[PDB]
């Protein structure tokens, strides 16, 4: 029983407007450099579709995530240590640049320097950012399928359509689309870590953020295949891989991530989760994938249980981290209300970025309809987005927890209408899904009103603990290049000393 | 040593040896921390963004989340923002950034060679422009490269030289500037406008031009636009998003819509395609595009039936009684066996004139519940000429006593007359369904006979009865045209609309029923968000009136959480504090405002290709031979009748008119009228090609006019610029059609009219590309300015995060310098001149009560030319040309002398000025000595803030006081508890400030109620600036009744006949096909801005693209991303296809503004560079939008006038074959099959 | 000639060995961000599977042979592994590895130079380094027909003698080469030159062979540091 904390994220898909603001803000800050210009740590995808990279969800082709052997043990679908080591001179599964899109730019300067007397109006044509050559035609982008852009037969190739008769959805009246914004999951049992030969990828103990150490990474490029969400991007220029860093620089001080603070749809929730690190393998190795979701929930710990508080303390969790853990919106949605679900729990990584499924217009039916158990509002059975589709995406094929979520979302709508239109207290809907008046009220508070202070509850990473903040405060930033950062042994070949350090030791003890 | 570290650290394992805690170095993490850290943050932007500077450069931006929080029971605004907004930072040092003033080489060569022969710049300009081979040698260079680096010193001089030369020979109104949406940057827009206003140049409009202006609004409420704020959406329990792609186009506010769904609110999306908006609703109805009025009619029908007749609603009934013109009495005209509804009955028509001696002919009449006839309060007549009677208290305007108007005559009529109503549901093209009934539908209306004050007898009935009649409600009089059941196919039944729209009748019924039930239950909390989906069709008025009637029948307007929510391109709230700065009304009155659609229709000569004839738009009950001519003829008439503005106004330099009058021994005013009658002086409009009645100098800033908003791009390029174009059809001349009967014709139209086109921008846009001079302006991150919005009540700033880079300058500094140079270069050419300025009859002014009973053309001798009544005013404006720069940079005296005001009221603002003198300091000496200064943008902003009621609680109270006179009701309480409030530019810099409630608007800034349009009308009984003073369902103006729009009626999309003459004419070998060409606002830009931004381009498809349904795409052999060509009579465009299922067969969408500078290959139809979306559209004005001098239908800059509708358009689509870039690169392609 | 003889085989090897060692260390302590294999696979997967595997598996056979071949003393299985048996093993086993390497090497070089994406993003050292190894491998194979003339191992005995003198710091190591065919001299010089150019190229990935991975725990967590 080793309790550890992490700030997880819950995205409410019901409110996502598919604007991409999140993707841009991240790109401006973290990935505008040459080498990672095609990488989108946060990218939104329209579904049905094959996503970015193309068909990333197809683990039979890309070999991501884990598999559970017959002996019950866990093994990267890429292969065991030797199998993986043997694919090093050429990762046979590695996704190629074209799988993303060839990053392009346009020749704007032609608009300015076009010489006098041009036969035709000057123009700015596309150009490869990889070769610098003229591109005859832009044939792909990172958000190319945006808003059902592309023939249905192409889009329906979407892996989540497996086991569903998709013929009916190609019909106009049955059209449906939703948005899937995604970043790195910052898993509890991450596959990338297990698939990096040099040991350069690690999970931070204090906040559970997973990072690729830019000093130690050797560019063995195996991790890319190991990540089933394909959220690690090879930086073609530096030779090392980079990934979403969960904005740790801000998180460390108790701020939201850029893609969270800038979400226009006010759909992202940041809250602490306390997990037993000792149960990771046991939960992730459960025999039936339809049990991974539940088994993960069991790995989370009740921040209000004193038994957990004391173990947390005992285990080094800062008081404030424990405090915020008890006011965590992420906990309320994944644990109490059961509205948040994991993304592809079947990859056995124990993902930490969850989603609330979206509602949708009721399906097309013969007559204009009849009042359901929810009156003029929809019944979960009438929603047009096929529940099995959602289940393939969030619950390993199990429609039960998906319906529960949707049904409760709708229940709240029914209880609130009775209250604000009829002025009556009606809990028929609530009683049917097993919710209390209080819980629906709290659901409304967080989901509907979503005050900034309720959407984001991020504690400090306490960088003062186990280190020496004082000399850092005083000398951090002066990047004159003292050649001594990054190593514990003081001795160095250039005969120098750390600028943010004290080398004249006290003699008064 | 990192090498020595290896030889050293493994802590405990966990998860049964599945894991290992390592105690190892993590200093490498500083790397990403060092990227995040920045030099500081600055607030700028309708969303406050934090600008992050780092290494002394702007590196990125994020949303400010410190807006003042809203009531606890409402979600807050933070963070707002959008994807376009988040990418702005890119522009600053991008490869498309304009760094220096640029000039066309050919023009620079002739300019320097001229200056060497003419020491005086004006003469040097005169030498080039007056030479036909010189003029044309650089006009043809337009859009064909050649830009060279120039200097501020050079361009400023050339510009002023050209401006002086043009004002001096042709006149000030031959100089113009186009700038849009001022709310985006009040001062940036005001800069060019102030300079143009001072020198007498014309200031073109934009709201009507973009077709963002909903004519139905001025029609029904006599207000251009006022709507509830997005926060208010949260107080609605039933919402319909009709033709409004909210999440994509109203991104920062969408959350109020997705969040209110959790409060129990039901939502419905009405779109022909599965739009992003559908994704967030409870129901999706997909009518055939352009057939919405129908559906709205059937819903209104069901409502009237079930909520007004079968089971009457206490709330809806009282509401329509006290707030609409339904009880008002309409006169019936006589016909061949039936009657037609005529003008409304005016108190005048009655013998005693109902006691009303002041404007009796402008007062409406109804019947109280005692059968007595009365002229109730609020009618427009009581607005001017008298006091305390322009309110909405249900009182007898004669005895000042509480009465009660009755709605239906039925049950007390003298007889049952039969009235004819026009029906167009049977006309239309082949692409839309039609229901055949009768061009005229006869209904049995309960009437009554009255004895007119002139002996004659006449029949009357109410707007109310006339309405139920027009909707098809059987009321007992056994009418063969009314409905027996919703299933009965009649004049606007659910079954009827199911055939037109394709939406099951059961749906029309269910929703109509829920919508109304909710409004009854909550007392008006049903709202309808509507956008360009409906407002960009030729018959936008019908779509909006359809939506409006449903809302009025359910008493939703004026109720928090209910109403008509129109959102498009924003809202400059502190108006009256900005109008004087932007149009220099503090120095001279008035300025030259112009409605741009008529302007371009005329000068880009798009009228010479007209295919639409007014005839085919007349009511079947109208004197066809009493409405003849080209649509442009109606405009010329409207202009000389004082209805619409003119530009250029007169066919003779207006600066020389004063001098000629003095030699005539009469004043300029009377001398002009004499001449106008005698034919001495003519309206320039009558002869737009004579050679002196066309604009010569055009300024464009904060716009991409020639590459975006410019409808009829090829016509614009041919006649306004004089370059090659892709127009495909022949003109009226070449075809043989009939010439207008008010305009000179000429087989070979005048080309290249614009002598000098100056564009201000920070990016080399499509407009810049076809310019003569590009002025490098500053981005929104390098200048100070202000912003307001329709979506919320916050006023925030734009701040320079850093100084404009390279040689950029703020729009303010740019016009300041041009003004300074104009002031010296004009010495010896223009001094203190006198200018004759025509001015159309203004709305919200006593003159709006011009022609009360009919229409009289003074040029037809039907009446006397009376400026201000049957013609525009003829004003005298003195201009101190050498004093321009000084006037530009100082606050005029007129504010102190004449005061300040708007929307009909006026107050004293002397105290404000004294305050300004203190914050802006004053002139040491010179022509404007002692006056407050206007040197910097801050000064100007403080002028707007200190002068506006919305931002100054002291001017706010003075305002309500002024209005209080008119109503007789105290309104000052609306501002009293905020009177000490004063918004300072530096204050909004630290935190966005909510504004003060003002009479300029009808919603309120309050802590218990949201800002909801019409709330002051319904709750403070303030009248709607309309004929009856109430919400006008009945349009009784001649032109409206004769064009079939007295009451709303379904109108099929029009035929632009732009396809059959060109289809197949230039086959490339691939199948061709006609498709409805819709251009809704896009997702990777705002209009044209961002359409060159790499972030947006990478998130979209990489350049211009058009969406086609799967069937249409396969029928044409088009695969996703294939190069295709869309073209018709007007021109052609090249792009790539986006094949998708969510696009209904039959239509095509090329999302609005993807412009002409990125990824466009040569067209196979014009052998030129492919065109843009507007290369296939063309202006086609509608008469009903030209009406003036009639209460709510009187003019107003951006308030009324012809609109740029274009959804009705059809194009030919086909896959491309040869893809040649025309750049000599040798990198061309060929698509097979 | 005798001057060039003592420079290249008595002095130069110590310059390249000194630069190789201290240069690797200094770049590991001050160039961590530059310590990578620099994969180009993603930019162009064509023929990379075949080509890279051929090259690496061949090059590794060489290294193993070269290593045990010349750094293993004689008295160690002087009976079971006499110098002439070692020559037969290297001529055939090491020679087959040579062909694989050379083919993969060449295919990779064809690629680096003519596949637009790899060529546009390549560095000069990537070309110089890949070219020297291809040349060095071809040289190595051309030495086989010469050694085929001394099946008694006399040639190998000379070279091995030289190598062992060098790595144990015994002067006069070049004497062991008296008589040896010139071809061998070129291979030895061009080979040592790769140790010199080593720390300034991508070859540093070699130090990073991920052997610790075969016994590491799957999950890694770094504590507060
Ligand atoms: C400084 C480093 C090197 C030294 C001292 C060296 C030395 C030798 C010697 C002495 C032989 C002939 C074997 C005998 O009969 O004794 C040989 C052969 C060969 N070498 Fe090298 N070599 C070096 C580096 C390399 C490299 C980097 C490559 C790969 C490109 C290579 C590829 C070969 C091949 C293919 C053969 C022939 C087959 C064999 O004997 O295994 N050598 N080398
Ligand atoms: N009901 C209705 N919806 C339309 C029509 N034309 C387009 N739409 C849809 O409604 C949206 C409105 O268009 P757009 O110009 O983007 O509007 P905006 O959101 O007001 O800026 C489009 O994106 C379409 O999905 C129409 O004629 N009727
Ligand atoms: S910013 Fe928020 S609403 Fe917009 S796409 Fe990203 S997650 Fe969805």
């Amino acid at each position: 029983m080793k309790i550890r904390s992490q700030v997880g994220m819950v995205l409410n898909l019901d409110k996502c407007i598919g604007c991409h603001t999140c993707s841009v803000t991240c790109k401006n800050v973290w990935t505008s450099r040459e080498g990672v210009e095609y990488a989108w740590f946060n990218n939104v995808e329209t579904k049905p579709g094959q996503g970015f990279p193309t068909d990333w969800e197809n683990q039979e082709k890309y070999k991501g995530g884990w598999i559970r052997k017959i002996n019950g043990k866990l093994q990267p679908r890429m292969g065991n240590r030797a199998m993986l080591l043997g694919k090093i001179f050429a990762n046979p599964h590695l996704p190629g640049i074209d799988d993303y899109y060839e990053p392009f730019d346009f020749d704007y300067q032609n608009l300015h320097t076009a010489p006098e007397g041009s036969k035709s109006q000057p123009i700015a044509r596309p150009r490869s950012l990889i070769t610098g050559e003229r591109m005859a035609k832009i044939e792909k982008g990172p958000n190319w399928e945006d808003d059902l852009g592309g023939e249905f037969d192409k889009l329906a190739k979407d892996k989540n359509f497996d086991n569903i008769q998709k013929a009916m959805y190609s019909q106009f009246e049955n059209t449906f689309m939703m948005y899937l914004p995604r970043l790195c999951e910052h898993c509890l049992n991450p596959a990338c870590v297990a698939t990096c030969p040099s040991g350069a990828i690690y999970k931070r103990e204090e906040d559970g953020i997973v990072l690729i150490d830019q000093d130690k990474c050797r560019g063995w490029r195996m991790c890319i295949t190991g990540c089933p969400y394909k959220k690690i991007y090879f930086n073609w220029k530096s030779g090392k891989s980079e990934k979403c860093i969960f904005c740790y620089p801000r998180i460390e001080a108790g701020q939201p991530t850029v893609c969270s603070e800038t979400c226009v749809g006010r759909i992202r929730y940041l809250g602490v989760l306390l997990y037993d690190a000792d149960a990771i393998e046991r939960a992730a190795s459960t025999e039936n994938e339809k049990d991974l979701y539940q088994r993960q929930l069991d790995v989370f710990l009740d921040p209000n249980d004193p038994k957990v508080i004391e173990q947390a303390i005992k285990d080094g969790i800062p008081l404030s981290v424990i405090e915020a853990a008890q006011q965590s919106p992420v906990y309320k949605m994944a644990m109490e209300w059961k509205l948040a679900l994991p993304l592809h729990p079947e990859y056995r990584t124990l993902p930490m970025v969850w989603y609330v499924p979206p509602l949708s217009p009721i399906q097309s039916a013969a007559d204009a309809g009849e009042l359901g158990s929810n009156g003029i509002l929809p019944d979960v059975e009438s929603l047009r987005i096929p529940v099995q589709y959602l289940a393939n995406l969030l619950t390993a094929g199990d429609t039960k927890p998906v319906l529960r979520a949707l049904k409760r979302m709708l229940a709240m709508r029914h209880y609130k209408r009775a209250e604000t239109v009829d002025g009556k207290v009606d809990t028929r809907a609530l009683e049917e899904v097993g919710l209390t008046e209080a819980q629906a009220q709290e659901m409304y508070r967080y989901l509907a009103i979503a005050n900034y202070e309720d959407r984001f509850v991020v504690p400090s990473s306490h960088r003062e603990l186990a280190r020496e903040a004082f000399p850092e405060k005083n000398g951090c930033g002066f990047t004159f290049g003292d050649g001594c950062h990054g190593s514990d042994t003081k001795f160095n070949l250039f005969n120098s000393r750390r600028i943010d350090a004290i080398d004249v030791t006290s003699k008064t003890e | 040593s990192k090498f020595l570290d290896r030889f050293r650290q493994k802590g405990e394992t966990f998860a049964d040896g599945h894991g290992q805690l390592l105690n190892t170095n993590r200093d490498w993490e500083d790397g990403y921390r060092q990227r995040w850290q920045h030099d500081k943050i600055v607030r700028s932007t309708s969303c406050s963004w934090k600008i992050y500077v780092k290494n002394g450069l702007v590196t990125w931006e994020t949303q400010q989340t410190d807006y003042p929080r809203t009531r606890p029971d409402l979600p807050n605004h933070e963070p707002r923002g959008c994807p376009r907004g988040a990418s702005y930072s890119w522009y600053l040092y991008s490869a498309n950034r304009l760094k220096y003033p640029m000039m066309r080489k050919r023009l620079m060569k002739m300019w320097r060679e001229a200056k060497a022969l003419h020491s005086d710049p004006v003469e040097a300009w005169a030498s080039i422009i007056e030479d036909a081979d010189k003029a044309k040698s650089f006009k043809q260079a337009r859009g064909r490269g050649g830009f060279v680096r120039s200097s501020w010193q050079e361009v400023n001089e050339l510009i002023a030289a050209s401006n002086v030369y043009t004002i001096k020979n042709y006149g000030p109104d031959r100089v113009a500037g186009f700038s849009p949406i001022p709310a985006m940057s009040m001062v940036s827009y005001a800069s060019g406008a102030r300079y143009l206003s001072l020198i007498g140049g014309t200031c073109l409009s934009f709201y009507d031009w973009y077709c963002d202006l909903p004519p139905a609004s001025p029609q029904t409420w006599g207000e251009q636009t006022d709507v509830p704020e997005s926060a208010d959406w949260y107080n609605s329990s039933y919402i319909i998003a009709w033709g409004s792609n909210v999440p994509q186009t109203r991104t920062p506010d969408a959350h109020f819509f997705t969040e209110v769904r959790y409060k129990g609110t039901k939502t419905v999306a009405v779109t022909p395609d599965y739009a992003e908006i559908a994704k967030l609703c409870d129901l999706w109805l997909a009518p055939k595009q352009g057939t919405d009025a129908a559906m709205a009619l059937a819903m209104g029908h069901v409502m009237l039936r079930e909520f007004h007749l079968d089971n009457p609603s206490q709330y809806f009934t009282d509401y329509v009684r006290r707030y609409t013109d339904m009880p008002m009495l309409v006169m019936l005209e006589e016909r061949d066996g039936y009657y037609a509804a005529g003008r409304m009955l005016r108190a005048a028509d009655l013998v005693d004139a109902l006691g009303q001696e002041n404007n009796p002919e402008w007062k409406t009449v109804a019947f109280n519940t005692n059968g007595e006839m009365v002229a109730p309060n609020g009618s427009i007549g009581f607005r001017w000429g008298e006091k305390g009677k322009w309110n909405l208290e249900q009182r007898d305007g004669k005895t000042g006593e509480e009465t009660e108007l009755q709605l239906s005559l039925l049950g007390s009529q003298d007889e049952i007359a039969e009235v004819g109503f026009p029906y167009f549901g049977g006309d239309g093209t082949e692409h839309f369904n039609k229901v055949e009934l009768e061009n005229v539908l006869l209904h049995k209306l309960p009437v009554k006979r009255l004895q007119l004050a002139d002996g004659s007898t006449a029949l009357v009935t109410t707007v109310y009865d006339l309405t139920l009649a027009n909707y098809g409600l059987e009321r007992g009089l056994n009418d063969v045209n009314c409905a027996t059941s919703y299933d009965d196919v009649k004049a606007y039944t659910p079954a009827w609309a199911e055939q037109i729209t394709g939406v099951s009748r059961s749906q029309i019924i269910r929703i109509a029923r829920e919508f109304a039930d909710n409004a009854d239950k909550t007392h008006g909390r049903s709202m309808i968000i509507v956008g360009a989906g409906l407002n960009h069709w030729y018959h936008l008025d019908m779509n909006y009136r359809g939506l409006i009637n449903m809302l009025i029948f359910c008493g939703c307007v004026g109720q928090s959480g209910g109403g008509w929510a129109h959102y498009v391109g924003e809202k400059l709230r502190p108006q009256t504090g900005w109008q004087p700065l932007a149009f220099a009304l503090d120095w001279q009155r008035p300025a030259r405002h112009m409605n741009s659609t008529s302007y371009f229709y005329n000068h880009s000569s798009q009228w010479r290709y007209e295919t639409v004839t007014a005839e085919e738009l007349l009511s079947p009950m109208a004197d066809k031979s009493r409405y003849t001519g080209h649509l442009i003829d109606f405009n010329v008439r409207a202009e000389r009748m004082g209805w619409l503005p003119s530009a250029p106004q007169l066919g003779t330099n207006p600066l020389t008119i004063a001098g000629e009058a003095e030699k005539a021994g009469m004043n300029p005013v009377d001398y002009t009228v004499k001449s106008l009658k005698e034919g001495s002086i003519r309206f320039a409009a009558e002869q737009p090609e004579n050679g002196k009645n066309h604009p010569r100098n055009l300024f464009i800033w904060r716009s991409n006019l020639l590459g975006s908003s410019g409808k009829g791009h090829e016509f614009m390029l041919k006649y306004l610029l004089g370059t090659e174009h892709g127009i495909q059809g022949k003109d009226l001349g070449q075809q043989g059609g009939v010439k207008p009967e008010e305009v000179d014709w000429q087989d070979n139209g005048l080309e290249g009219k614009l002598d000098l086109v100056v564009t201000l921008d920070f990016r080399l846009s499509s407009t810049c590309l076809y310019s003569d001079i590009i002025l490098p302006t500053a981005t929104w991150y390098e200048k100070d300015d202000m912003n307001t919005s329709d979506m919320h009540p916050f006023i925030h700033p734009l701040s320079a995060a850093v100084d404009p880079a390279w040689e950029a300058k703020s729009d303010w500094e740019i016009y300041k310098a041009i003004a300074k140079k104009f002031s010296e270069v004009c010495v010896g050419h223009l001094g203190k001149e006198t200018d004759i300025v025509t001015l159309p009859i203004q709305h919200d002014s006593a003159a709006e009560l011009a022609q009360p009973l009919d229409v009289k053309d003074w040029k037809k001798g039907e009446c006397d030319l009376i400026p201000g009544k049957t013609a525009p005013h003829i004003m005298v404006v003195e201009r101190d040309y050498p004093a321009t720069y000084e006037r530009f940079t100082s606050i005029g005296p007129l504010m102190e002398k004449i005061g300040n005001g708007g929307k009909g009221i006026a107050w004293n603002t002397q105290s404000e000025m004294d305050l300004l003198r203190k914050l802006n300091y004053t002139k040491a000496e010179g022509p404007a000595k002692g006056q407050p200064m206007l040197n910097t943008a801050i000064d100007a902003a403080e002028m707007i803030l200190t002068l506006a009621p919305e931002t100054n609680g002291q001017v706010a109270v003075k305002a309500w006081a002024a209005l209080s006179e008119f109503t007789g009701r105290d309104h000052t309480h609306l501002a009293l508890n905020k009177e000490d409030e004063k918004i300072r530019f530096r204050d909004i810099q630290a935190q966005p400030r909510k504004i003060i409630s003002s009479p300029t608007w009808s919603g309120l800034e309050d802590e218990h109620v949201s800002y909801n349009a019409g709330y002051t009308n319904v709750h403070e009984l303030i009248p709607w600036r309309t004929l009856s003073g109430r919400q006008q369902l009945y349009q009784d103006h001649q032109w409206m009744r004769d064009f079939g729009e007295s009451l709303l009626v379904y109108r099929p999309p029009i035929d632009t006949r732009s396809v059959k003459e060109v289809i197949g004419q230039k086959s490339n070998g691939n199948q061709e096909k006609a498709l409805n060409f819709l251009t809704p606002h896009q997702k990777w830009g705002i209009h044209s801005t961002y359409s060159d931004n790499l972030l947006m381009l990478t998130l979209g498809r990489g350049g211009p693209v058009v969406w086609l349904s799967e069937a249409d795409a396969k029928d044409l052999g088009i695969a996703d991303n294939d190069w295709i060509e869309v073209f018709n009579s007007n021109g052609a465009l090249t792009a790539r296809a986006v094949v998708s299922q969510r696009v209904p067969a039959g239509m095509t969408m090329m999302y609005h503004a993807q412009e002409r500078i990125v990824n466009l290959p040569g067209s196979e139809i014009t052998q030129q560079r492919g065109g843009i979306h507007n290369s296939v559209t063309r202006i086609t004005p509608k008469p009903t939008h030209m009406i003036g001098g009639y209460a709510h239908l009187a003019y107003g800059f951006n308030y009324y006038g012809t609109v740029g509708s274009n959804r009705d358009e059809f194009v030919v689509v086909r896959k491309m074959k040869n893809i040649d870039w025309l750049d000599g690169e040798g990198n061309d392609q060929v698509q097979e099959s | 000639m005798q001057f060039l003889n003592m420079f290249f085989f008595d002095i130069y090897p110590y310059i390249a060995g000194a630069v190789f060692l201290i240069g690797s260390w200094l770049r590991y302590d001050y160039g961590q961000y530059t310590w990578r294999a620099a994969s180009s696979q993603m930019l162009d997967r064509k023929g990379m599977n075949l080509a890279s595997n051929l090259f690496h598996i061949g090059i590794l056979g060489i290294f193993v042979g070269h290593f045990f071949g010349m750094l293993t003393p004689h008295w160690m299985y002087e009976a079971w592994l006499p110098i002439e048996v070692k020559q037969k093993m290297a001529m055939f086993a090491g020679g087959a590895s040579g062909v694989l390497c050379l083919i993969g090497g060449v295919l990779l070089l064809k690629r680096r130079l003519f596949s637009p994406r790899v060529r546009a993003t390549t560095t000069g050292a990537d070309i110089l380094i890949l070219s020297l190894l291809v040349i060095q491998c071809a040289l190595g194979l051309l030495t086989i027909p010469f050694s085929a003339q001394h099946m008694d191992g006399s040639e190998m005995m000379k070279l091995v003698g030289w190598a062992q003198s060098v790595v144990t710091f015994h002067g006069g190591a070049s004497q062991h080469l008296d008589g040896v065919a010139f071809i061998f001299r070129l291979h030895l010089v061009l080979g040592m030159t790769l140790f010199l150019l080593f720390p300034f190229s991508r070859l540093i990935h070699i130090w990073s062979v991920p052997v610790e991975y075969l016994t590491r725990k799957y999950q890694l967590v770094r504590a507060r540091h």
